C-alpha cells in the first residue's frame, strides 16, 4: 500500500529469478557490490517470496542504499510486480521436474511474460535456455548472455528428452548441446540461440572455477560446473550496473560459500578450505582436491561415529587414502571420536607423513594455523559444525 | 622373495563389509615380515584346485547374493572341506560364515540351504544384536569390533572367545564367531583384521608353517592398532559401569 514508496527511493532494483542458481547469483552480485563499499539492500534464500521480500526492504532501507539486489521465486513474480517494478531482471534457467505436469514450464514462462510485458524492464536472459529466451517478447531492451560451443564438457544425459519451440510448438533443432535443453538451438520460425553480449569462452574446475569471460580470466573460489552459468549471470548484472571488468574481478576472486562445501579461507598468506565427506565417494573427491592445489598441504580429517554418522566406520577402508603419497603433505591431523581409526587407516595406506592425533575437533582444527601449508579440512557430518565454527574463528581478518 | 597366495572367493559383488581392509591388513602385516601377498580373485568355481592356495577368504553380502555364492561354491564343496580338514587357514565374514552350516532361516521361516561344511544352523529374528563388542581370547588376544546381525548362529564348536561386552553368536552364549581348526568366522565389522593384528598374524603364521617359510620377525610395531582398540574398550567399560 504505502510500502512501494520505499522502492521509489532506490534508483536500481535487480530481480534474480529462475529454477536453479538464484542464491549463488544473488550472493555474487551482492558480495561484489558490498566489496566496493556500495550500500545495497539484499535478501536471503529463506525470504524470496512476497512476505520475505517485503520485510527485506523495511529492515534495510537507508538514505544511502542505491542498488537493490533481491532474488525472487518465479511463482511469486505476478504478486510482487503488482507492488514493485525493477530496473533490470535476470533469469538463470527453467527446468521441468521429472514429475512435472506436461507443459508446466511453458505455462509458467507465459505467466511471467504477460506480467513483465512492457514496463520498460531491462531483461538479462540466458541465450542458451530456449524457455528463457522466450521472454524476449516482453521487452525492448534485451541483453543476452551465454556460453560458446565446446567451452566445457558437462556431466550430461541426465534428461535426454525432446523440447518444443516456445514460439511455434515445433521440435527445436540443436546445433550444440551443453546439457539437457541448455544449448545452441535454431528454429526456422526465427526463434534461435541469439548472439550473446557476454559469453564464456572456456572454463575449468581444478579445483575452483576459472572463467574466461570476454577474453578476461577470473580465478574464483567456488566450485561446481553448473555455477559457471550462475557466475556469468552475476557478471552480466554487474556490467550493466556500471562496474568495469576489473572491479568485478576483485569481488569474484574473494567470494566463497558459507556451508562447508568447497568453502575457502585466507588470512595473510595462510590458505585453507573445508569440504564435507561422509562416504567413500565423497572422500575420494575431497582427497583429489588436494592434488590440484599448489604447494604443500596440511590435512585435518574428522571421523565421528554418532547416530547421524552411523556406528560403522568400515567405509574408510574403501576410500583411496593411498593416493595421499602422491601429494606433498607436512602433516595429517586426525580428529573425532574415531580419530585412531583414521591413524590406523593411514598406517595401512602407507602414508609416510607425520600423523597427529587430537580427539577434540576444536583443538585439532585450530592446530593447522601453526603450519604454513594449505589446510584441507575433511569432516563427516556431525564434525562439520564444530570444525566450521573453529575455522571461522581462526580466520578473522 | 617369500610369497603367500590368498584366494578371495566371490570378489565380484560380495563386498558389503568393505573386505578390502582385510586384504590390506593381511598384505601389510605380511610385508612387515618380508612376505609378498598375491591375491587371486576367484569367481569361477569350476576345476579350481587348492594346491597353490595358502589362505582363503569368503566375504558376506545380502541374503540374495549369499544364495548365489552358495550355489557357485557348491561346485567345489568337497575339495574345500578336505582343505579345511587338512588345516587350510581361512577367514569368513558374516554371510560367508553363516552359509558354512546346513541352513539359514530368515525371519519369515524361509530356509536357504548352506554349504554344509560344518553341522550348525542359523535362526534370524527382527531385533538385531547391534553395538560395540569386546572379546577376550586365548589365541587372538583381545578382539574388538562392531556387530550388527539378525541371524543367531547355534554351534557347539570352538569360538573366537568369551564376550565381555556385547552378545556374539546369540543373546545367551556370550561367545562370538567360530574357530574350527584354522578356519575363522565372525560377525565383526570395522573390518576385523586392521585393529585385531593378532588375528591377521595368526592366519599368516599358520600358512607359513604349512608352506615351510619363516615368519620373521614375529613381534612388530602395533601401537596404532592398540590405540584403536583402546577407544572402544574404554567406551565399553564406561557403558558397562552403568549396567
Ligand atoms: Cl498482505
Ligand atoms: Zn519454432
Amino acid at each position: 500500500d504505502i510500502l512501494r514508496k520505499l522502492a521509489e527511493q532506490v534508483d536500481d532494483i535487480v530481480f534474480i529469478s529462475g529454477t536453479n542458481g538464484k542464491t549463488t547469483t544473488s550472493n555474487l552480485i551482492g558480495h561484489t557490490l558490498k566489496a566496493n563499499n556500495i550500500q545495497i539492500i539484499h535478501n536471503n534464500e529463506g525470504a524470496n517470496m512476497a512476505a520475505g521480500i517485503t520485510s527485506a526492504f523495511i529492515m534495510q532501507s537507508t538514505p544511502k542504499t542505491k542498488i537493490a539486489v533481491i532474488e525472487i521465486d518465479e511463482g511469486s513474480i505476478p504478486r510482487v510486480l503488482k507492488e514493485v517494478t525493477p530496473s533490470m531482471m535476470v533469469f538463470t534457467n527453467f527446468f521441468r521436474d521429472q514429475m512435472d505436469r506436461f507443459g508446466e514450464i511453458d505455462i509458467m514462462v507465459n505467466n511471467i511474460a504477460e506480467t513483465i510485458s512492457n514496463k520498460g524492464i531491462k531483461l538479462l536472459l540466458n541465450a542458451d535456455d530456449p524457455f528463457v529466451s522466450r521472454l524476449k517478447i516482453a521487452s525492448d531492451t534485451i541483453v543476452y548472455y551465454g556460453m560458446k560451443a565446446h567451452a566445457h564438457e558437462f556431466e550430461q544425459s541426465t534428461m535426454n528428452e525432446s523440447r518444443y519451440c516456445p514460439n511455434c510448438g515445433r521440435l527445436l533443432q540443436y546445433d550444440y548441446i551443453h546439457y539437457n535443453q541448455i544449448g545452441h538451438y535454431h528454429c526456422q520460425c526465427g526463434f534461435k540461440r541469439e548472439q550473446a553480449k557476454y559469453e564464456i569462452s572456456s572454463f575449468d574446475v581444478a579445483p575452483f572455477l576459472y572463467l574466461n569471460i570476454n577474453d578476461e580470466k577470473y580465478d574464483m573460489k567456488i566450485a561446481g560446473d553448473f555455477n559457471a552459468y550462475n557466475a556469468l549471470a552475476a557478471y552480466t548484472v554487474l556490467r550493466e550496473l556500471g562496474l568495469n571488468e576489473q572491479t568485478i574481478k576483485n569481488g569474484f576472486e574473494t567470494y566463497t560459500s558459507d556451508n562447508g562445501r568447497m568453502q575457502y579461507f585466507k588470512k595473510e598468506r595462510k590458505e585453507a578450505m573445508i569440504n564435507l565427506a561422509k562416504n567413500p565417494a565423497g572422500m575420494n573427491a575431497s582427497l583429489s582436491v588436494g592434488e590440484q592445489l599448489e604447494g604443500e598441504k596440511v590435512y585435518v580429517i574428522s571421523l565421528n561415529d554418532n547416530a547421524a554418522d552411523g556406528r560403522d566406520t568400515s567405509w574408510i577402508y574403501d576410500a583411496d587414502f593411498e593416493k595421499l603419497s602422491k601429494q606433498q603433505i607436512e602433516a595429517i591431523i586426525v580428529t573425532g571420536t574415531r580419530a585412531e581409526e583414521l591413524q590406523l587407516r593411514l598406517k595401512l595406506a602407507e602414508v609416510e607423513v607425520p600423523i597427529i592425533v587430537e580427539r577434540d575437533i576444536y583443538k585439532a582444527t585450530a592446530k593447522t594455523m601453526d603450519y604454513k601449508g594449505f589446510t584441507v579440512a575433511i569432516p563427516n557430518y556431525t564434525s562439520l559444525a564444530p570444525m566450521l565454527e573453529q575455522l571461522n574463528r581462526s580466520f578473522e581478518g | 622373495m617369500h610369497e603367500l597366495t590368498i584366494y578371495h572367493f566371490m570378489s565380484d559383488k560380495l563386498n558389503l563389509y568393505s573386505d578390502i581392509g582385510n586384504i590390506i591388513a593381511l598384505r601389510q602385516r605380511a610385508k612387515k615380515r618380508n612376505i609378498k601377498v598375491n591375491v587371486v580373485e576367484i569367481n569361477e568355481t569350476e576345476g579350481i584346485t587348492f594346491d597353490e592356495c595358502d589362505i582363503f577368504f569368503i566375504g558376506g553380502g545380502s541374503d540374495r547374493e549369499q544364495a548365489l555364492a552358495t550355489k557357485e561354491l557348491s561346485k567345489i564343496k568337497t575339495p574345500l572341506k578336505e582343505a579345511i580338514e587338512d588345516g587350510m587357514p581361512g577367514l569368513t565374514i558374516c554371510g560367508g560364515y553363516q552359509f558354512l552350516g546346513k541352513k539359514y532361516i530368515t525371519p519369515d521361516g524361509t530356509e536357504l540351504e548352506g554349504l554344509g561344511i560344518l553341522d550348525f544352523y542359523t535362526e534370524s529374528k527382527t531385533n538385531r544384536l547391534t553395538g560395540d563388542i569386546v572379546i577376550e581370547s586365548d589365541t587372538f588376544g583381545t578382539i574388538v569390533g562392531f556387530e550388527n546381525h539378525g541371524g543367531r548362529t547355534y554351534h557347539d564348536f570352538g569360538t573366537l572367545g568369551h564376550v565381555t561386552f556385547g552378545y556374539g553368536n546369540n543373546d545367551e552364549d556370550k561367545k562370538e564367531g567360530i574357530h574350527y581348526k584354522n578356519l575363522l568366522g565372525t560377525y565383526l565389522h570395522g573390518p576385523i583384521l586392521p585393529k585385531n593384528y593378532e588375528i591377521t598374524d595368526y592366519l599368516l603364521e599358520k600358512a607359513c608353517e604349512r608352506k615351510g617359510i619363516p615368519f620373521e620377525p614375529k613381534e612388530i610395531d602395533n601401537e596404532a592398532e592398540i590405540q584403536a582398540k583402546q577407544v572402544l574398550i574404554d567406551r565399553a567399560n564406561r557403558q558397562k559401569k552403568s549396567r
